[PDB]
RNA sequence: GGUGAAAUUCUUGGAUUUAUUGAAGACUAACUACUGCGAAAGCAUUUGCCAAGGACGUUUUCAUUAAUCAAGAACGAAAGUUAGGGGAUCGAAGAUGAUCAGAUACCGUCGUAGUCUUAACCAUAAACUAUGCCGACUAGGGAUCGGGUGGUGUUUUUCUUAUGACCCACUCGGCACCUUACGAGAAAUCAAAGUCUUUGGGUUCUGGGGGGAGUAUGGUCGCAAGGCUGAAACUUAAAGGAAUUG
RNA sequence: CUCUAACUAUAAAAAUCUCUCUUCUC
């Protein structure tokens, strides 16, 4: 929709699944 | 254009045109035949010279080094050779 | 496509120029495109020129001129009138606009 | 010389509210501060060829009254980080000062112009208006 | 914007009634040696007048103290240091052109060179002076422009550095002003660069006096005989 | 004008001329030329320079052209040849300079790109030299063996 | 426009022809005062042709 | 102050101003151009020291040492992360003040980290000329930067030479520019994007319709932000380039 | 076949939109 913010909501999700890995670990 | 003796340019055409573009490459420069009025000694230095050359018996020093043609010591009578 | 052979900058074969502020609304634009003017003018108006001579000291005053260099980004430049936009083929010509006054 | 004591305008004319403050040839002393704002209501013309001329005219009278009769007028824009630029009042007040019996002399243009300092405010894309 | 929401965190007379007057005196080394007029308020005890009057500096154009219009671009300040009473002396306190001029000479296609120089001159005066020169287009340019060399910019810079630590290490400040006035160390700088190139609108820029030794009133009293 | 390692296309060299004998000016003969020469041998001087002081100090237009020879080989005939050649020797002395300016102040990162530059050209040079075996196929440059190999 | 009076009026001015035939050397000072080059041309050239030297002063001010 | 207008905000403890000053930190205006240097990023006060580099000149030095390059390496804007130093300005967050139905956005006044550094990382940009590097040729023209060649040239001036400055002509390289196309391209355009169906100069790297997606997963570098590597299932008859006319 | 000169200053708010696209040979 927007390179630049699309990529940034997708970066956005990618550091909340991260946190939830280290959540999980 | 379209039709040229590239085997036989005019001899301006040569003396202007850059050499290693000539028909065959040939040096622009020359040699010098030197006379210093300090002694009669006669020397030879190439006209594109590139130390500060001294006569051998004395300290006379002759062409002066710089970006082209080594400029002389404004006492000196020189003929081409 | 490419609406300019020059991107419009004027830069062509620099690296990387140093910004300079738009005068009118701030913008950072590269000092190549950042349009340019020279507003040479008086520091009183020519239409009160005459008062200011006749109650003037020191006979025929040098009256100086001011003197100032006009940065705009272009959008300033587009709306402030200082350039306007122009038809295809008369992009080519680069020259003063004909001599304002002559 | 002809008995005239010189004064020093020093008009500051920005984009809002031009200021007419004469001071003495020392500039240290200050007299007839009266500016754009103080002679009008609107603020939508603090800096109204208007307005800078009434404050002219009464800076004019105040140097009338204290005595100083011949001014040296200075025009000062906001300049260094905003804009440069002589604001659209300064011109009518310096006339109106010419006009009102004073005598000018030595116009300058004292608008400190910075070498490169202080980053502007607007941010980059600057006001978007 | 007028309207004031009345912040506070008669007594009304006029001002001026008990400020006097005062006149400006111009050393000996100009010409006009009266200025103009300054408001100081009258000397009561307790901050009398020449307290205040003593660090006062006027900014006044040469034009008027030379009369010829051609220092119309120059501008002196002057200190005052000592009072006579209703009349004051001054001494140089510094120099600069007006911003007109200075804005005048500078154009596109010539690179400017701006030479500086801190100095301590013949008795202690320790100055900082500038020195602005100008690229010259010969008269028989087809070239367009002006541009000068890196490295012959370095050379004018040490010539005119050169010179001006020579002019000013030697003589007074009272001196220095008397051949400043008519630029004589313009025809010099010019002079010795002119084999450099032609360099056109040489000029000293921001005569900035930076300290003077204790006081030497008869200096002062020199200057105003 | 390939300019190794710069954008740079000049052409800037030397075309010496036809003739492959002697000039009928000269006056000179072979014998003398080689004496004077490996008298600046003695004298400690690299093949670059006797030959630059010959062109200018004398008539000398090539020592190939006038003794039938050059001065390497004839150097190597009289054994005073570098046992390192000029050329790696002042790369080699150009490095040691540009390693004691890093050494001597840091922040030079743009110096240290051109030290890199330098080192390349070391090792391809010495490379070249090693499969002509003019020098020992051991030789190998890394830090400091060269820091005494200049001196 | 134009129409029959015109039409003679312009051929007769067209016609026009002055007296000798301004070149010949006659005008402009006997002999018309040239450059070396063009009289060394005209010599090459292997031909009389009267002249008179003038070196054209190879300064090109702006005029 | 400020703005399309205002309001937030400061002020008869006298703020805006007018002068001298002093302070710290920031940046080098105006010169500054279709001008320079560097590998790209990028680099603009002066002086000293340090080394380095391009181009030019060369009748100097060696004689294939060369070009491009998997693997490996050095740099790499801004923003960003650690710590230590600064703390002016400008300032994401925030706080507000307005338009607006909503406006935690644009306009306005404060304003934390960063902006500036010193060490340690990060290695991503529309890092764009969206044109890989090195070769050869092909067309006219002017200019401009650096070097060198000649000038019975011009002013320069120390009576004069000699610098230097210019002017002319020529040459080498560099950023480039204009014209035209006889060639190329689908074209916009191009003097390279030409010398390609008349298809071959040497070369590394990427694409095979668009979504899925630069996403999933596994490695790998990182303190973290994330960077590199990189799919599939499924889905669709288009998406897309340039140009034309409304 | 000869020339190098002056000039001005505007940005209130304006969101939304449903049908249906239907042929060229003497
Ligand atoms: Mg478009
Ligand atoms: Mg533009
Ligand atoms: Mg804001
Ligand atoms: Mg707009
Ligand atoms: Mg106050
Ligand atoms: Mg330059
Ligand atoms: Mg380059
Ligand atoms: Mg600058
Ligand atoms: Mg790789
Ligand atoms: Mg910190
Ligand atoms: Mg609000
Ligand atoms: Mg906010
Ligand atoms: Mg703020
Ligand atoms: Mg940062
Ligand atoms: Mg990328
Ligand atoms: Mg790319
Ligand atoms: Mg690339
Ligand atoms: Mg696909
Ligand atoms: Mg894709
Ligand atoms: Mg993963
Ligand atoms: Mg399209
Ligand atoms: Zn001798
Ligand atoms: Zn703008």
């Amino acid at each position: 929709m927007r390179a630049k913010w699309r990529k940034k909501r997708t970066r956005r999700l990618k550091r909340k699944r991260r946190k939830v890995r280290a959540r999980s670990k | 254009v379209l039709v040229q003796d590239l085997l036989h340019p005019t001899a301006a055409s040569e003396a202007r045109k850059h050499k290693l573009k000539t028909l065959v490459q040939s040096p622009r420069s020359h040699f010098l035949d030197v006379k210093c009025p300090g002694c009669l000694n006669i020397t030879t230095v190439f006209s594109h010279a590139q130390t500060a050359v001294t006569c051998e018996s004395c300290s006379t020093v002759l062409c002066t080094p710089t970006g082209g043609k080594a400029k002389l010591s404004e006492g000196t009578s020189f003929r081409r050779k | 496509p490419k609406k300019r052979a020059s991107n419009g900058r004027n830069k062509k074969g620099r690296g990387h120029v140093k910004p300079v502020r738009c005068v009118n609304c701030s913008r950072s634009v590269p000092k190549d495109k950042a349009i340019k003017r020279m507003a040479i003018r008086n520091i009183v108006e020519a239409a009160a020129i005459r008062d200011l001579s006749e109650a003037s000291v020191y006979a025929e005053y040098a009256l100086p001129k001011t003197y100032n260099k006009l940065h705009y980004c272009i959008s300033c430049a587009i709306h402030a009138r200082i350039v306007r936009v122009r038809s295809r083929t008369d992009r080519r010509i680069r020259a003063p606009p004909q001599r304002p006054r002559f | 010389d002809n008995s005239q004591v010189f004064g020093v305008a020093r008009i500051f004319a920005s984009f809002n509210d031009t200021f007419v403050h004469v001071t003495d040839l020392s500039g240290r002393e200050t007299i007839a501060r009266v500016t754009g704002g103080m002679k009008v209501k609107a603020d939508r013309d603090e800096s109204s060829p208007y307005a800078a001329m009434l404050a002219a005219q009464d800076v004019a009278a105040k140097c009338k009254e204290v005595g100083i009769t011949a001014v040296h007028i200075k025009i000062r824009a906001t300049g260094g980080t905003r804009s440069k630029t002589p604001g659209p009042g300064g011109q009518a007040a310096l006339r109106a000062l010419a006009r009102s019996g004073l005598r000018i002399g030595r116009i300058e243009d004292v608008t400190p112009v910075p070498s490169d300092s202080t980053r502007k405010k607007g941010g980059r894309r600057g006001r978007r208006l | 914007a007028v309207g004031k929401n009345k912040r506070l965190s008669k007594r009304v007379v006029d001002p001026f009634t008990r400020k006097e007057w005062y006149d400006i005196k111009a050393p000996s080394t100009f010409e006009n040696r009266n200025v103009g007029k300054t408001l100081v308020n009258k000397s009561v005890g307790l901050k009398n007048a020449s307290d205040s009057l003593k660090g006062r500096v006027v900014e006044v154009c040469l034009a008027d103290l030379q009369g010829s219009e051609d220092h119309s671009f120059r501008k002196v300040k002057l200190r005052v240091d000592e009072v006579q009473g209703k009349n004051l002396l001054t001494n140089f306190h510094g120099m600069d052109f007006t911003t007109d001029k200075l804005r005048s000479m500078v154009r596109k296609w010539q690179t400017l060179i701006e030479a500086n120089v801190t100095v301590k001159t013949s008795d202690d005066y320790v100055l900082r002076i500038f020195a602005i020169a100008f690229t010259r287009k010969q008269a028989n340019q087809v070239k367009r422009t002006s541009y000068a060399q890196s490295s012959h910019i370095r050379q004018i810079r040490k010539v005119i550095s050169e010179i001006l630590t020579r002019e000013v290490q030697n003589s007074t400040l009272a001196q220095l002003t008397s051949k400043l006035i008519p630029e004589v160390i313009n025809k010099e700088i010019e002079n010795a660069t002119k084999d450099i190139f032609p360099l056109q609108n040489v000029h000293i820029r921001k005569v900035k006096l930076l300290k003077q030794p204790k006081f030497d009133l008869g200096s002062l009293l020199s200057l105003h005989g | 004008m390939g300019r190794m390692h710069s954008k740079g296309k000049g052409m800037s060299s030397s075309a010496i001329p036809y003739s492959r004998n002697a000039p009928a000016w000269f006056k000179g003969s072979s014998d003398g030329v080689v004496e004077q020469i490996i008298k600046y041998a003695r004298k400690g001087l690299t093949p670059s320079q006797i030959g630059v002081l010959l062109r200018d100090a004398h008539g000398v237009t090539q020592a190939k052209v006038i003794t039938g020879n050059k001065i390497l080989r004839i150097l190597k005939s009289n054994g005073l040849a570098p046992e390192i050649p000029e050329d790696l020797y002042f790369l080699i002395k150009k490095a040691v300079s540009v390693r004691k300016h890093l050494e001597r102040n840091r922040k030079d990162k743009d110096a240290k790109f051109r030290l890199i530059l330098i080192e390349s050209r070391i090792h391809r040079l010495a490379r070249y030299y090693r499969t002509v075996s003019v020098l020992p196929p051991n030789w190998k440059y890394e830090s400091a063996t060269a820091s005494a190999l200049v001196n | 426009i134009s129409f029959k009076l015109q039409e003679e009026e312009r051929e007769r001015k067209d016609q026009y022809v002055p007296d000798v035939s301004a070149l010949d050397l006659s005008h402009s000072n006997d002999v018309l005062n040239v450059d070396t080059q063009t009289a060394e041309l005209v010599n090459s050239l292997g031909l009389k042709l009267p002249l008179s030297v003038s070196s054209v002063s190879a300064v090109r001010d702006r005029r």
